[PDB]
């Protein structure tokens, strides 16, 4: 009926260019800028050379595939209800993913209307509020979300939500557990959740580099995070520069197949030895920053002695660390000795902090470790910090766009970044107004994610911090109880998506729970019939960022990450133009919630209004963007590139504080009152504490924790291969980093095409497996071969998965990533062997200390073997 | 008479997919009249080849993305009966329409680029997005795989044969399988990663790794290569064809030496304690 058009939107993979016919999506691709309109890109001038990135974008796999999701079968359709249950009636409970336990999902549920589903719910809301009150209605998304501001949880849901119920279960610090719940205590960066800034460190490196050390780092596939292929360019600069590139990481990472010089595959949960060994070399060489460390760090001198094994009685040597790792020490000694006569920059994790070590059961130490060996070399001193090359590009950090962690249409100061700035340029106080929340507060009730299966089954938990803790230091210390004072347990549970089963701990725990007694209503709100989704009683079909209006910039979180933008090589900002209308009966999240707010009377409040793009202008007015086009001239362009500040001051990452001087960054801290006349670290003495004060305080307040000791130590991780009982019966290490070809749940499975990618999913009589990396060795004791399918298992569960023997793992360590998007028992739910590929079925719940109440996920110990075709129903 | 032709760097792959879904995402759900029908889920117009090497701790591995290779002297064309032509920009297509019902089709290529369609009963493959290359709205002008790349994989070029015969002796390219004959217009950089072997080690003086041994790889008696070991003691001698290999080591005057077969695989001597 008509002519292709291109347009504009975004996803959590990368911004891109789609062209659609007849109401129908074509084609998406990356973006190429035209040079007409669209301002300069930066340049470096370094050793001789001029560097410029390229005047495009780029994208990442799941991104690339993503049509697949759109238009997938697996969508869901239209509002579906269980039919055994029914709401005047018998609820049946016990029957939640029955359908599931009988290999057949969509038989469990039935056709009902937008009009009908709705009704259910809201009689379901208005029963329980009037009989137990708004904290018995438990809600919680997950960490990721389709792209786009607006639309996004912090958001749209929060504004409803907030206006409605309810008791969260707000998200542990996932991304950030050992730096969080460890690194905190030592060097602050309570407001990043203890990563370190990054600003202007690009230029430095390639100015300044000799050596990188990716430790827990694979740059290549997660970009840091929503950046798809901006720094590939950049390592390869480094490289053609003479740059080495060594890579410690139990699997040869996909960055390490690609650049690495050497790479070193420590046994799972023994990375601090070699951080220790590697300190062991400096102290007996003299070969570190002593002026540096002198003037920068507290209780280095009883450290250095733990150490030099004075105190234990074990010298922490190379030989020590091989022994404790597999790692050679003939090449942790050399590597140590490079390292500190080379400029040499520490990339711990992919971001500049993160890494799967830091979710692990050594996570609190590894994290320690990685500030203590960058504190030794003098960090933020030129040539030498912690940098893993996705960060620090020069982009105008002084122009200023919101990222979604500020909250968007929500104003929530206390669940979003909002009170930082966005909130006071989005609200007047006059004519739009914010929606905050009175139980999702520390004084209200709050579950955490990780132990949602106990508080529902057991009735009650007691545990350390509210959600991400980046407001002080201590705040993580803070104890709280479920229920909480004065407020009502669990009766009905909104769900906002499902990816538990594969995203969690010791995941069976997750399907148990929905057939609880106590649980007398679900409601899912998803986009895709998956994962956890058959389990509930009623299903609401949410549409993608494609088929709805909303705008954003190119990874932009902001936040908790402030101006991560600079994992791009451009800030760009789009508008996500409504692509098409939604697929099947879904609706945009936020219309879903405007026919709630109508049915529960409080339409006005809620939406002021305001259609989706309505909030869009008003939002865009809140910005910068003003400054350079009208909301008019920004929409019909589609996107903006925003232009180079060649003159401004650079401030590289920590540079004020190696030398002592006031914080001049445009960092998000530290806050004045953690700083004695705007000097030093968050810290009590403003220096790396080597002997955490806040913890030492803990501690002597009586919270004793012998996996989270004040000083930083060389603590076994409980679950390895060699310090863990279990060893015995599961002699296998498991680490389950982030999905190569997935941003976690969303891209895999829902018969997308990254289902067809050869080291995605491996077809075997006509089912696609999930992937387990075995080391040749280990998959000939056990008579496994190439593409055969084998039974992992613990005493947590049982997962079958094709196998794919390489030489990229150390003799008894295997791998598998994590996030599966299906999930398919062969027998009862939650109780059977999978074979949708959820390898969190066998991690460890256990949390990584006594009061650090992080995810330990990354050191899981497991046996595997050839599968015999039984489904294990003894879970 | 301009040609079109494909440099891929092997160096640079690093097996991400974006090609292979670039295709199917303009492939799968599309059809384009006059040069192909929609993608079957399971075919691999784009074949990303995945290859390790050697063994732990010194192994490695390389990706060869391979798409058809519209080589110039196409056996296709030549035992097709017509049902697959050539065009004078050098893209070979199959006809859509008079391949429909002929699976022989798929052995007349010697690489197996193309695959049978159940639904449309019809072979397959490579079309060098042709529908995309001869339409001046697609701006990129060049095919999904070299645009999808966020890697700089591809080098997607149109010029005279001589030009490209020029950048093939500057920059050592090479094609799959040319003692066939068939000519193919998508050529590699650094093949050697993929298609040959390498030997490798580690060096040790009175238990520490030794940087700036002298190291040498000699083939019958003479010199093949030489270095000198990096700060991890490690020297590495890539590219080699199948035989035998001596390496001679000399480090603080002090002399080792060894012999090692090389036959389609890649050797780790592991640590010389010297
Ligand atoms: N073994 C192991 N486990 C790990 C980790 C590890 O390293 N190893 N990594 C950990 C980390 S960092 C994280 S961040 C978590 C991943 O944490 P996540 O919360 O678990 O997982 P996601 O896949 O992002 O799930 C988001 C859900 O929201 C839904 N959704 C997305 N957009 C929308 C929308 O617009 N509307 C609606 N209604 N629904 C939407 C999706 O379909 C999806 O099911 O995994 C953690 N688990
Ligand atoms: N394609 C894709 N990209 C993503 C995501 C995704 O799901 N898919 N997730 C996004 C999100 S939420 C986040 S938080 C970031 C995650 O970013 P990161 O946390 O940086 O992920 P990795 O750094 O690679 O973390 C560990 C690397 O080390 C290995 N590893 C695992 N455990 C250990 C250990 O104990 N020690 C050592 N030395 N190595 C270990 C793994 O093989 C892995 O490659 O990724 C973002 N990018
Ligand atoms: O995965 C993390 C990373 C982010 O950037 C975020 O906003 C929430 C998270 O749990
Ligand atoms: S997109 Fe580029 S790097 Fe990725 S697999 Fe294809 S050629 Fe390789
Ligand atoms: S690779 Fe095969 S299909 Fe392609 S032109 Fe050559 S012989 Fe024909
Ligand atoms: S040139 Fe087009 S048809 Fe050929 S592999 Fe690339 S994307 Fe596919
Ligand atoms: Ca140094
Ligand atoms: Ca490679
Ligand atoms: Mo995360």
């Amino acid at each position: 009926m008509g002519e292709v058009v291109r347009l504009t939107n975004s996803s959590t993979g990368g911004p891109v260019f789609v062209y659609v016919k007849d109401g129908k999506i074509i084609r998406m691709t990356p973006m190429d800028f035209d040079d007409a309109v669209d301002a300069p890109s930066w340049k470096i001038e370094a050793r001789g050379k001029t560097f410029t990135p390229p005047r495009k974008t780029s994208i990442a796999p799941y991104t690339a595939g993503f049509k697949s999701m759109i238009y997938s079968d697996l969508r869901i359709p239209y509002p579906m209800k269980r039919k055994s249950f029914d709401p005047n009636g018998e609820r049946n409970p016990q029957l939640r993913g029955a359908g599931l336990s009988k290999q057949d999902p969509w038989s469990d549920y039935e056709r009902i209307s937008w009009d009908e589903a709705t009704d259910i719910v809201v009689a379901e809301i208005n029963r329980i509020k009037h009989a137990y009150g708004p904290s018995a209605i438990l809600s919680t998304p997950s960490s990721h979300h389709m792209w786009g501001n607006v639309g996004y949880r912090h958001s749209t849901y929060f504004r409803f939500m907030n206006m409605m119920g309810f008791t969260y279960a707000d998200h542990n610090p996932d991304s950030w557990e050992g730096w969080h719940w460890g690194g905190m205590h030592m060097w602050g960066f309570s407001w990043r959740l203890g990563n370190p800034e990054q600003y202007d460190l690009l230029e430095d490196g390639l100015k300044h580099a000799e050596m990188i050390v990716f430790w827990s780092s694979d740059p290549e596939t997660n970009s840091g995070i929503y950046a798809g292929f901006e720094s590939n360019i950049r390592r390869q600069w480094l490289k053609d520069l003479g740059v080495d590139f060594v890579f410690i990481d139990p699997h040869m990472n996909h960055t390490a197949r690609l650049v690495a010089d050497k790479w070193f595959s420590p046994k799972i949960g023994t990375d601090h030895a070699l951080s220790f060994a590697i300190a062991y070399t400096w102290l007996k060489e003299d070969s570190y920053d002593k002026e540096y460390v002198a003037a920068n760090a507290h209780g280095f001198e009883e450290w250095a002695d733990y150490v030099l094994g004075k105190t234990d009685g074990t010298p922490k040597t190379c030989e020590w660390a091989e022994e404790e790792s597999g790692v050679p020490a003939c090449e942790i000694r050399a590597l140590a000795r490079q390292w500190a006569k080379k400029n040499t920059y520490l990339a711990a994790g992919g971001l500049g902090g993160w890494g799967g070590a830091c979710r692990a059961s050594h996570g609190i130490e590894w994290a320690r470790g990685m500030i203590a060996l960058a504190t030794m070399q003098g960090m933020g001193k030129p040539g030498s910090n912690m940098w893993s090359t996705t960060q620090g590009v020069p982009l105008d950090y002084e122009f200023y766009f919101p990222g979604y962690a500020e909250g968007g249409i929500s104003g929530d100061c206390e669940n979003s970044a909002a009170g930082f700035k966005f909130a006071w340029r989005m609200f007047d106080g006059k004519t739009t107004f914010p929606s905050p929340s009175n139980l999702n507060t520390s004084a209200g009730q709050h579950i955490p994610r990780l132990k949602i299966p106990e508080c529902i089954m057991g009735g009650k938990f007691q545990w350390s911090g509210k959600g991400f803790a980046g407001g002080d230091i201590s705040h993580q210390l803070h104890q709280y109880e479920y229920p909480a004072p004065g407020y009502s347990k669990i009766k009905m549970f909104w769900k906002y998506g499902g990816p538990h089963l594969g995203t969690m701990t010791a995941t069976n725990r997750y399907a148990k729970m929905y057939t609880h007694d106590s649980l007398e209503f679900v409601v899912s709100q998803s986009i895709w019939f998956e994962g956890e989704v058959p389990f509930a009683d009623i299903i609401l079909p949410a549409c993608t960022n494609f088929e709805r209006w909303d705008i954003s910039e190119f990874a932009n979180c902001s936040g908790y990450i402030p101006d991560n933008y600079q994992l791009c090589n451009h800030r760009v900002i789009s508008l996500q133009a409504k692509c098409i209308e939604p697929v099947g009966e879904s609706m945009s999240d936020y219309e879903i919630y405007r026919l709630f707010a109508k049915k529960l009377n409080i339409e006005e409040m809620f939406s002021e209004g305001k259609d989706e793009l309505a909030w869009c202008e008003q939002y865009f007015n809140a910005t910068d963007m003003p400054k350079y086009m009208t909301w008019d001239e920004f929409f019909k362009k589609g996107y903006f590139v925003v232009p180079d500040n060649p003159n401004r001051k650079k401030t590289v990452a920590l540079r004020w504080f190696a030398e002592g001087r006031e914080k001049d960054t445009p960092d998000w801290g530290p806050r004045l009152n953690n700083q004695v006349c705007r000097k030093g670290l968050q810290t009590t003495t403003g220096k790396v504490e080597f002997i955490a004060t806040s913890l030492k305080n803990f501690e002597e307040q009586g919270y004793i924790d012998e996996h989270r000791p004040s000083m930083h130590t060389y603590v076994p991780a409980w679950e390895s291969q060699k310090h863990s009982p279990l060893a015995v019966k599961y002699p296998l290490g498991m680490l389950s980093p982030h999905p190569r070809f997935s941003m976690h749940t969303m891209g895999d499975g829902k018969n997308s095409y990254m289902n067809y990618i050869k080291d995605h999913r491996v077809e075997v009589d006509g089912y696609k497996y999930w992937i387990m990396r075995v080391n040749s060795i280990d998959a000939e004791a056990r008579g496994i071969k190439n593409g055969d399918l084998i039974r992992a298992y613990n005493d947590r569960g049982s997962v079958i998965l094709a196998a794919q023997v390489t030489e990229c793992l150390q003799p008894g360590t295997v791998h598998s990533y994590e996030s599966c998007a299906v999930y398919d028992p062969l027998g009862t739910a939650g109780k059977s062997a999978d074979r949708g590929g959820c390898i969190n079925i066998l991690t460890p719940d256990r949390y990584i200390s006594k009061y650090a109440c992080g995810m330990a996920n990354n050191t899981a110990l497991v046996e595997i073997e050839k599968w015999d075709g039984d489904k294990y129903e003894i879970y | 008479m301009e040609q079109y032709y494909m440099v891929i760097d092997v160096a640079k792959c690093q097996d991400c997919n974006n090609c292979f879904m670039g295709c199917m995402d303009e492939h799968e759900l599309n059809e384009w009249p006059g040069y192909t029908a929609s993608m079957q889920r399971g075919h691999r117009w784009m074949n990303i080849e995945r290859r390790e090497r050697g063994t732990y701790p010194r192994n490695d591995i390389n990706y060869r993305p391979t798409p058809c290779m519209h080589c110039e002297n196409a056996p296709c064309v030549a035992k097709g009966n017509g049902a697959v032509y050539q065009r004078e920009d050098g893209i070979v297509l199959i006809d859509p329409e008079k391949a429909k019902g002929k699976k022989e089709l798929l052995d007349t290529c010697p690489y197996g680029v193309m695959y049978w369609n159940e639904e449309e009963n019809v072979a397959q493959k490579c079309t060098m997005c042709a529908h995309l290359l001869d339409d001046e709205s697609w701006a990129p002008k060049m095919p999904r795989c070299a645009h999808n790349c966020g890697s700089f994989v591809y080098e997607f070029l149109k010029t005279t044969p001589e030009a490209m015969a020029k950048k093939v002796e500057e920059e050592g390219l090479e094609v799959i399988k040319p003692e066939l004959g068939t000519k193919p217009r998508v050529y590699y950089k650094n093949l050697y990663r993929f298609e040959k072997n390498y030997v490798t080690a580690g060096i040790l003086v009175q238990g520490d790794c030794f940087e700036g041994a002298k190291v040498v790889l000699k083939s019958g008696g003479k010199e093949v290569a030489s270095a000198e070991t990096n700060f991890f003691g490690e020297f590495k001698f890539d590219a080699l064809d199948n035989g035998e290999y001596t390496v001679e080591i000399d480090a603080d005057g002090k002399s080792y030496s060894d012999t090692v077969v090389i036959d389609d695989k890649s050797v780790d001597l592991g640590f010389i304690k010297l």
